[PDB]
């Protein structure tokens, strides 16, 4: 049980901050790479490998 | 003391959650109906296909099936490049080395075999056989040509040096069978989902668990990293897909519907992380908007349970395997 | 890997002889096989080809009907039966292995040829003899009548270096594709005027350099470009 | 065609039109929906599904051949169309009637082999074999029913032009010989093979296992019930029709008093609707 | 196909690799896959050794290549790898008739296995071994120690029929069938019993697949 409580105590120090920014990070990653995604904006058949 | 620590962790989780992801995301338009059609169909496998993996060149893929065959396919021209016989037909996972010189597989044999693709004799031969896991092999991913991380049903995950053939590290702390693992883009951390309905983030260099996530109700069957590397998604046997965050260290989004009552076999992300693809037991594969809670499309080309799923490194295609012994590439 | 031939000798005009290739150290059945001829005028010439599993068979424009190429995979032997030998057949023939799949390197290994005595897309190598200065980088070029850049992006120009008293070595299989076991100082580029560049040239690379094409079934070698130190 | 003994046929001009029309409508609808399910609800076929598909297409073609016959019989045995049209329609009629019988024989043999030699006749690659068998059956029945294209013609009777289901009245001996040969080859062998297969397969199915408990399994009893139902339906639909046609042709070749010829005419042309109705009954029987 | 090397690659894929795939598929359809289940010291090992991670045992009896997969070495969760043995011909379940705690444990395990969703249409060959030991023990001790609701005679045949009826009571699927068998350590016709059982199962599979219902 000492190992479990020691791991739990060490797991306490994470400095979790800004859940709103934790969502805005995924927002910004999806926004900035939107044009690079071929599935999001389908490519023409001339430039499609398939 | 453990209960007090858990209560402190819960309080710290609640202290940060000022805004829910569903509220902020309402200001952008959805992706709409994602129209994706089958382009190729690989028709060489006989028994049920259990795992498949893409190569980093986004043209070659490796697939594993119950008939004891590792087949490498040319996705563009449908040609089969290699056919590797397996000693044990009960393969549950397969991997492609980032360089492209090696493939790996494992299953109920409790052995993670490694095969050499580029030899001098012109045939693919087995390079190393890694042993030490007590339970079945459920997932394996290369770090490089010499390092591979495996997960097993003995509630442990391990890191191996292929040349040495022994476990460098053993990751311990799960109480249920570990079902899947996913590597970070930098290959410095990974997440493993277990049968204890919990996901744990690991440190390959340190060798100890860093964070634990306890959102799901049943056993987690599939995990996958977000492309940015600070988030991941899970798929469990309660018709639910959930999105966690490493920094916030709690659940962020939930991907479920009332009409969905079957477990999730595989999950995968897109290049931008906007589309979350998940295979189900409805014999289908539902495309989810990651930022929202709304479904965006269905990959209904399979007549059997979809067992494996993945997206290419350039994001131009999606390959889905299933128990109907076929692989389909969707664009 | 080891390809060894035999059955070479003096042949009277109008006679017949057979060439045999002995192979070991590699999966013979998965490899397609070649026969390449070199006259004593330092010119390589392709003769016949057989595919893996004895399927597709090709013959040269000058030996068709006269020659026959056959193989048996269980015995790991490749045969070449030639009938009514002419004075133009006085040359030494090589046994070349060549496997074909996505990303493979064809023409990778060459055997030790046996001499025989009997008593398209043209490749241009205008440079014939070039003084080689050790320690100084050199450049070797080749020319083609028809562009080798195919629609699938594969430009089939091959590079072979023939050491004196030795078989050719596959330096480069497709353009800017360094082969296996070849030092990194070599480099290939081009389009159609291609070029092989050897940065920081050292010793033990003196020989005759040839350029080859794999676009069409009529397969043509280049003229002998020689580096003399 | 000035026959000595003129028959009395008033039943036919009412019975055969309505029967053929109802059978045509029902069989066309059932075979259309059967092809729809066999081509859309699934596209993975085993050695039996191909046989059912080919039987369905034979039944559909047989039903499609019917509108000309119902029109001709409802118009009082009058033919207003060309000779080649009626030759083709009779050829299609008999070709599909015997093709359905051959496909039923194939299904019976397949079931009897799946029960009597289960492991051997089941664990192999057995789809191209079914396709080859179906193609061979199609080719054989087409080559066998080709002579009716030559045989069938038209001939007027004092202002009454009619189409001959048999040959012309002058070449009747050769048609009778050919019809007897075809009756033998394409009825007696398939009927006997179907009967033997189903009887032996039911006999095997009645045998209990070793470690079984209770009575016979519900599967092994409903299978025998379906065997008996299929065999009885086939017999009722085809055996009286063929025996009546044999007696009809034999007594036409060797004449008797007018009463006997009228009676055999009545019997044969009231047994015709059963052989017609087998085609629409087949999808129901093979769906139940 | 538009290039010579592409032509040769397509020829390789369609002529060599597909040839080996077809040959492997032809040679892989001759075998019979059987799952082996039971308790510890229940005779499960001693019958598979008499005929002869995961323990794969194979033998040929009547031009049939039986493959018995002993999964008893798996200490992990059963509900995570039970779907792998979906296409098995049958399940061979071994039950020891000597003791009673393992008897009730085997009742629970048989109930769990029989009503599994992946095995609704999968027949079961149930073995009740150590019958000599069971009779020798029951000639001096009653079966009421095991089943308190047992009201029949304390004789070998009546007791054994009661246990056999107890196990078959767990079946609630009409399509499934349990092929019970009484065997001992010196019994040698077990392979024959499995042969007739799998023959019957194959007959029932043909009946199901022929559209005869
Ligand atoms: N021996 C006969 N005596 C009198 N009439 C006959 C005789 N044989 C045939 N017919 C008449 O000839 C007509 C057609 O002759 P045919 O044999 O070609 O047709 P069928 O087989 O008898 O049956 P259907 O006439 O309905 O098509 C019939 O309507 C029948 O009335």
């Amino acid at each position: 049980a000492r190992k479990l409580v020691e791991q739990l105590k060490m797991e306490a120090n994470i400095d979790r901050i800004k859940v709103s920014k934790a969502a805005a990070d995924l927002m910004a990653y999806c926004e900035a790479h939107a044009k690079e995604d071929p599935l999001l904006t389908p490519v023409p058949a001339s430039e499609n490998p398939f | 003391e453990a209960e007090q620590l858990k209560n402190q962790i819960r309080d710290a989780r609640k202290a940060c959650a000022d805004a829910t992801l569903s509220q902020i995301t309402n200001n952008i338009d959805p992706v709409g109906r994602i129209q994706m059609r089958t382009r190729r169909t690989l028709r060489g496998h006989l028994a049920k296909i259990y795992a498949m993996h893409w190569g980093t060149d986004s043209r070659l893929l490796v697939s594993a099936s119950q008939d004891g065959k590792l087949i490498i396919w040319d996705s563009y021209t449908t040609n089969k490049v290699h056919a590797i016989p397996l000693r044990s037909s009960w393969v549950m996972t397969c991997a492609y080395a980032p360089s492209g010189n090696y493939v790996a597989c494992g299953g109920l044999d409790n052995i993670c075999s490694i095969y050499n693709l580029k030899t001098r004799e012109g045939n693919v031969r087995v390079s190393r056989e890694l042993a030490g896991h007590t339970g079945y092999l459920s997932c394996c991913r290369f770090l490089d040509d010499n390092q591979i991380v495996t997960s097993s049903g003995d509630t442990t995950c391990a890191l191996w040096d292929i040349e040495t053939g022994q476990q460098t590290t053993t990751f311990t702390g799960h109480t249920g069978d570990v079902m899947s693992l996913s590597l970070a883009p930098d290959t410095r951390l990974f997440v493993s989902g277990a049968c204890d309905a919990s996901a744990k983030l690991w440190d390959v260099r340190e060798g100890m668990c860093r964070q634990t996530f306890t959102g799901h109700e049943s056993d987690i069957n599939a995990i996958c990293f977000f492309p940015n590397g600070n988030a991941f998604a899970t798929g469990s046997d309660d018709a639910t897909c959930r999105l966690f965050d490493l920094r916030a260290d709690q659940e962020l989004m939930t991907y479920s519907h009332d009409n969905i009552i079957c477990g999730i076999t595989s999950v995968s992300f897109s290049k931008s992380g906007r589309l979350l693809l998940a295979g189900y037991d409805d014999f289908n594969c539902n495309v989810w908007d990651a930022l929202k809670a709304d479904r965006a499309g269905v990959l209904a080309g399979h007549d059997n349970r979809v067992s494996c799923l993945g997206v290419t490194d350039d994001g131009m295609a999606v390959a889905t395997g299933s128990w109907d012994s076929f692989l389909k590439i969707w664009n | 890997v080891q390809l060894v031939e035999s059955g070479g000798g003096l042949v009277q005009p109008g006679g017949s002889r057979k060439l045999s290739c002995s192979a070991s150290g590699f999966a013979f059945s998965s490899f397609g096989m070649h026969w390449v001829r070199q006259a004593p005028e330092k010119g390589l010439e392709w003769v016949a080809y057989i595919s893996s599993g004895s399927g597709t068979i090709y013959y040269a424009d000058t030996v068709k009907g006269r020659f026959t190429i056959s193989r048996d995979d269980p015995k790991n032997t490749l045969f070449l039966q030639m009938t009514s030998l002419r004075s133009e057949d006085t040359a030494m023939y090589y046994c070349v292995r060549s496997i074909y799949y996505y990303g493979s390197s064809p023409f990778d290994f060459w055997g030790q040829g046996t001499t025989l005595t009997v008593s398209d897309i043209v490749m241009t190598q205008a440079t014939s003899s070039v003084p080689v200065t050790p320690g100084e980088s050199v450049s070797i070029s080749c020319r083609s009548s028809k562009s080798l850049l195919h629609s699938n992006g594969n430009t089939y120009l091959y590079w072979f270096l023939q050491r004196p008293g030795q078989s050719p070595q596959l330096l480069i299989y497709r353009m800017s594709n360094l082969a296996s076991g070849v030092p990194d100082r070599f480099s290939g580029s081009g389009s159609t005027a291609f070029t092989l560049t050897i940065s920081r040239l050292e010793a033990e690379d003196v020989g005759v350099y040839y350029c080859m094409q794999h676009l069409e079934y009529p397969l043509t070698f280049g003229a002998g470009t020689k580096l003399e130190l | 065609l000035g026959y000595r003994c003129r028959f009395n046929e008033d039943f036919k001009y009412v019975l055969l039109p309505v029967s053929y029309g109802v059978v045509c409508v029902l069989g066309l609808c059932l075979n259309a929906v059967a092809l729809y399910i066999f081509l859309c609800r699934l596209k993975t076929w085993n050695a039996s599904t191909t046989y059912m598909f080919h039987l369905a297409v034979s039944d559909a073609l047989y039903a499609a051949s019917l509108p000309l016959l119902v029109y001709y019989y409802a118009r009082g045995d009058h033919w207003p169309f060309s000779t080649v049209l009626c030759k083709l329609v009779r050829f299609l009629f008999y070709t599909n009637l015997y093709c359905s019988i051959l496909f039923l024989t194939c299904i019976s043999v397949h079931r009897c082999l799946g029960v009597l030699r289960p492991l051997r006749s089941l664990r192999w690659g057995r789809a191209r074999y079914a396709r080859r068998v179906a193609g061979a059956v199609w080719v054989l029945v087409l080559a066998c029913q080709a002579p009716v294209l030559y045989f069938v013609t038209t001939s007027a009777r004092g202002g009454r032009v009619t189409c001959h289901d048999t040959s012309a009245p002058e070449l009747f001996s050769r048609f009778v010989a050919y019809s007897s040969v075809m009756l033998g080859l394409l009825f007696a062998v398939p009927f006997a093979v179907i009967l033997v297969c189903y009887v032996l397969m039911a006999r095997r199915l009645l045998k209990p296992a070793y470690g079984t408990s209770g009575g016979l399994p519900r599967a092994k009893r409903k299978s025998v019930r379906t065997i008996a139902v299929v065999l009885a339906v086939f017999a009722l639909c085809f055996l009286p029709f063929h025996v009546t046609r044999t007696l009809y042709y034999s007594f036409r070749s060797l004449d008797l008093s007018c009463h006997t010829l009228n009676a055999i005419n009545m019997a044969y042309k009231v047994t015709r609707p059963l052989a017609s109705a087998n085609s629409c009954l087949n999808p129901v029987l093979y769906f139940l | 196909t538009l290039s010579a090397e592409d032509k040769a690659a397509v020829e390789r894929s369609k002529m060599g690799i597909e040839k080996n795939l077809k040959e492997d598929g032809i040679s892989a359809a001759k075998d019979v896959k059987l799952l082996l289940l039971g308790a510890d010291n229940s005779g499960k090992s001693t019958i598979v050794k008499q005929m002869k991670g995961i323990v794969e045992t194979h033998f040929t009896f009547k031009n049939l290549h039986f493959r018995l997969f002993d999964v008893g070495g798996q200490r992990s969760e059963r509900k995570k790898w039970i779907h792998c043995f979906e296409d098995v011909t049958a399940i061979i379940f071994c039950v020891d008739l000597s003791d009673y705690n393992r008897m009730h444990e085997s009742l629970m395990d048989f109930d769990s296995i029989c009503n599994n969703k992946f095995f609704i249409d999968t027949s079961i060959i149930l073995f009740l071994n150590k019958k000599d030991l069971f009779g020798e023990k029951i000639k001096k001790s009653p079966l009421t120690i095991c089943f308190p609701e047992y009201t029949g005679p304390n004789t070998y045949e009546d007791a054994a029929a009661y246990i056999q009826a107890q196990f078959e009571s767990k079946n609630r699927s009409p399509n499934k069938e349990i092929y019970c068998h009484m065997t001992c350590a010196t019994d040698t016709n077990n392979a024959q019993v499995i042969f007739d059982a799998v023959t019957d199962i194959i007959i029932a599979n043909n009946l199901r697949g022929c559209g005869l219902y």
